[PDB]
């Protein structure tokens, strides 16, 4: 008499929502979260976020290639760490194991 | 009766418009960056405008600041920077 009900939203729909959020934050910055999505070049958006943390735009515009390279290296390192860490997704696995 | 109702008054931007933008303005071998806004262009002339509301203004030395030359900035364009002096 014990059964598991499938979630209302499939993994495909959650992935689609995540991809929509990614596209919005890449092509419009924070504008789409507060209203209509306003297109903007990505380096300009990152200069914007540099302004938000108290750094002038020129610091970014004179080091755009270095910043992009650092971001790509960090993304690659994150992928490698998630692939190689024996227990990285421990929270979700613990939830599943607790239910089981 | 058993909770609270918050009436949130917020600002929603509307009626956007296409504009051509540049990271910086090249003038006299100097790179000018906007102090508070963004460089935009309706197609022929360049202005500096504030952020969440379109208010084009003449690009001067008061609303822009200088940092380096035009060699390193990618996407820099030539335009005149007005000097009120
Ligand atoms: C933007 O301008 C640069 C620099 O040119 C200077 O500014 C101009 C407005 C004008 O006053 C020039 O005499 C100044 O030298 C341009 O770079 C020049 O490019 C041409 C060929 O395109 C080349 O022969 C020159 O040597 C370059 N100038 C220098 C100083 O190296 C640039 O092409 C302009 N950009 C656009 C899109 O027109
Ligand atoms: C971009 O905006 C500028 C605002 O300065 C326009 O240029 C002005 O146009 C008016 C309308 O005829 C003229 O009276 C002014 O003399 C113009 N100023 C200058 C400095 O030429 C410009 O026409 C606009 N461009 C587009 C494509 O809309
Ligand atoms: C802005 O530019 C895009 C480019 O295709 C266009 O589809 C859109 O309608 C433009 N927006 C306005 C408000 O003119």
């Amino acid at each position: 008499g014990l059964t598991v009900l499938p979630p209302l939203l499939t993994d495909e729909m959650i992935a689609q929502y995540t991809s929509a959020l990614l596209a919005g934050t890449i092509t419009s910055g924070w504008t789409f979260g507060a209203g209509p999505a306003l297109q903007i070049p990505f380096p300009m958006q990152m200069a914007y976020r540099f302004n938000g943390i108290g750094v002038t735009q020129n610091v970014l515009y004179e080091n755009q290639k270095l910043i992009a390279n650092q971001f790509n290296s960090a993304i690659g390192k994150i992928q490698d760490s998630l692939s190689s860490t024996p227990s990285a997704l421990g929270k979700l696995q613990d939830v599943v194991n607790h239910n089981a | 009766p058993h909770g609270v109702v918050f009436l949130h008054v917020t600002y929603v931007p509307a009626q956007e418009k296409n504009f051509t933008t540049a990271p910086a303005i090249c003038h006299d071998g100097k790179a000018h960056f906007p102090r508070e806004g963004v460089f935009v262009s309706n197609g022929t002339h360049w202005f500096v405008t504030q952020r969440n509301f379109y208010e084009p203004q003449i690009i001067t030395t008061d609303n822009t600041f200088v940092s380096g030359n035009c060699d390193v900035v990618i996407g820099i364009v030539n335009n005149t920077v007005y000097d009120p002096l």
